[PDB]
């Protein structure tokens, strides 16, 4: 089956500029059954460009389709930003039927910090027979973030689990919370609980902790 | 406006058989085709289950066609969609979609989409909240952070408020995670000025639709 | 006395489908519709432009015959000013026709254990036909504004698929065979009568 390689992972651009997206082709296609998709995160995906060269209804005049053969692009003419979402390709000339993987756009800004918040287990959740340790990081642009927790000195793994939000209407930041699952069993007998904040952003690693 | 109508949300158990619906309009003109695409949370589209309304013709994928079935009807102009031997790995949202034809010309691409249907396949539950007072040494003046942990509940159509609804903003509601045993747990915080720590006295509200649960 | 030949023609082994329906013509011979053995299977009898009491008083030049196979629940279609599918993309009648249409149950014979797939019939085309057209062309259909290439896909399917007939069914989907006769009289030195 013809697979489809889109090579642009993330794009991020600032409002006012333009952006160009390709999605290849291993084999040769025929340029009369390619499609173009948007897709807003907690919507339904709609058609954008069909043909590889005409536009659909209501559609502005800022999507630009081009490429034939084995490459085709996507390009924008100016970024009035309300089309920061994923956008895909589909082949729909052959028997087996194949999608893309994936293009995400986001916006620009300068590098900012992360705050850091830690919270001990509550008394409710310790009398009920569980705990949890929670370490919030707040306001910070570059999602790639790492947290290593320091449970007595001894580096622990796997037993942690991590949620990102999606960028804001002010800022467009991020926000990173992150949950230690044990038991009680392990709960008497340790006492120090450190959060290391490692980021790209943060010359000095941040580190928190309490008793 | 020219749209498809679908099928409410369900839930089954782990090997069953499952129905979709997709009804529409056009789809009485002896040309009509319709396709079933298929997204997980994350993961991109998946394929293309297509048929067309007359000389019924089927054509699935790899992967399928040993436990999926598409069927028509012109009568009602209802599609149909059945997956039998069900695993906990096709959680995910269903769509239809159809191109715009008359009754002797279509259109060149897929216009008219969908809304789509959630599939879950687990157990059943009741949901907990616990409280998650806020910490004297993460406060550096006039900048604190608070909030409510939620625990231990399968469904998941819940929404989370501050201060009675009268309040909104500070509020960064996190997505929810499927743990271990099967029962989500998400986690909601509120960042207030530590000022106002002392001064205003509050608590947090949850709602679970289909156990109607309040705190 | 040298009758008409209508045995190959009610008898015969097997039919062909209805795009591409034969066209027999009768003359030198004496109407003679007598010896019909009854038709069996309840043959239905209509005629529009002439009358089942008294015909054999007319003396007609040449007399046509058609013969084919279709379903039962579309036998209505074959009348003066109908519509469907087998009305418009098979076999049409002008608004004024002169002659009787004829229909009886084949469920005994167009009909094998579990399936039986030789008869198709046109379900895409173009425009309509103009009465008494035939048209056995085997083409690619476009339904959209792009080439087919001669190969099927999205926009481009095939016009024409088969019937299914099957012994277990209902009362509306066993096999009719239908022949149509057409009347002609013209300036010519008619010689088709009656028995006289």
């Amino acid at each position: 089956e013809i697979v489809l390689t889109q090579s642009p992972g993330t794009l991020s651009l600032s409002p006012g500029e333009r952006a160009t997206l390709s999605c290849r082709a291993s084999q040769s296609v025929r340029s009369g059954y390619l499609g173009w998709y948007q897709q807003k995160p907690g919507q339904a995906p709609r058609l954008l460009i069909y043909g590889a060269y005409n536009r659909a209804t209501g559609i502005p005049d800022r999507f630009r389709g081009s490429g034939s053969g084995t490459d085709f692009t996507l390009t924008i003419s100016r970024l009035e930003p309300e089309d920061f979402v994923v956008y895909y390709c589909q082949q729909y000339d052959r028997s087996p039927w194949t999608f893309g993987q994936g293009t995400k756009v986001e916006i620009k800004r300068t590098v900012a910090a992360p705050s850091v918040f830690i919270f001990p287990p509550s008394d409710e959740q310790l009398k009920s027979g569980t705990a949890s340790v929670v370490c919030l990081l707040n306001n910070f642009y570059p999602r790639e973030a790492k947290v290593q927790w320091k449970v007595d000195n001894a580096l622990q793994s796997g037993n942690s689990q991590e949620s990102v939000t999606e960028q804001d209407s002010k800022d467009s930041t991020y926000s990173l919370s992150s949950t230690l699952t044990l038991s009680k069993a392990d709960y008497e007998k340790h006492k120090v609980y450190a959060c290391e904040v490692t980021h790209q952003g943060l010359s000095s690693p941040v580190t928190k902790s309490f008793n | 406006q020219m749209q498809l109508v679908q099928s409410g949300p369900e839930v089954r158990k782990p090997g069953t058989s499952v129905k979709v619906s997709c009804r529409a309009s056009v789809f009485s003109f002896d040309t009509s085709a319709v396709q079933w695409v298929r997204q997980a949370r994350g993961q991109p589209l998946e394929w293309i289950g297509w048929i067309v309304f007359g000389s019924s013709n089927t054509d699935y994928a790899q992967k399928f066609r040993d436990r999926v079935t598409i069927t028509g009807d012109m009568s009602t102009g209802t599609a149909y969609m059945e997956l039998s031997s069900l695993r906990s790995e096709d959680t995910a949202v269903y769509y239809c979609a159809a191109p715009h034809c008359n009754r002797t010309n279509c259109h060149d691409g897929f216009d008219i989409w969908g809304q789509g249907t959630v599939v879950t396949v687990s157990s059943t539950k009741g949901p907990s909240v616990f409280p998650l007072a806020p910490s004297s040494k993460s406060t550096s003046g006039g900048t604190a952070a608070l909030g409510c942990l939620v625990k231990d509940y399968f469904p998941e159509p819940v929404t989370v408020s501050w201060n009675s609804g009268a309040l909104t903003s500070g509020v960064h509601t996190f997505p929810a995670v499927l743990q271990s045993s099967g029962l989500y747990s998400l986690s909601s915080v509120v960042t207030v000025p530590s000022s106002s720590l002392g001064t205003q006295t509050y608590i947090c509200n949850v709602n679970h639709k289909p156990s109607n649960t309040k705190v | 006395t040298n009758l008409c030949p209508f045995d190959e023609v009610f008898n015969a082994t097997r039919f062909a489908s209805v795009y591409a329906w034969n066209r027999k013509r009768i003359s030198n011979c004496v109407a003679d519709y007598s010896v019909l053995y009854n038709l069996a299977p309840f043959f239905t009898f209509k005629c529009y432009g002439v009358s089942p009491t008294k015909l054999n008083d007319l003396c007609f030049t040449n007399v046509y015959a058609d013969s084919f196979v279709i379903r039962g629940d579309e036998v209505r279609q074959i009348a003066p000013g109908q519509t469907g599918n087998i009305a418009d993309y098979n076999y049409k009648l002008p608004d004024d026709f002169t002659g009787c249409v004829i229909a009886w149950n084949s469920n005994k014979l167009d009909s094998k254990v579990s399936g039986n797939y030789n008869y198709l019939y046109r379900l895409f085309r173009k425009s309509n036909l103009k009465p008494f057209e035939r048209d056995i062309s085997t083409e690619i259909y476009q339904a959209g504004n792009k080439p087919c290439n001669g190969v099927a896909g999205f926009n481009c399917y095939f016009p024409l698929r088969s019937y299914s007939f099957r012994p277990t069914y209902g009362v509306g989907h066993q096999p009719y065979r239908v022949v149509v006769l057409s009347f002609e009289l013209l300036h010519a030195p008619a010689t088709v009568c009656g028995p006289k």
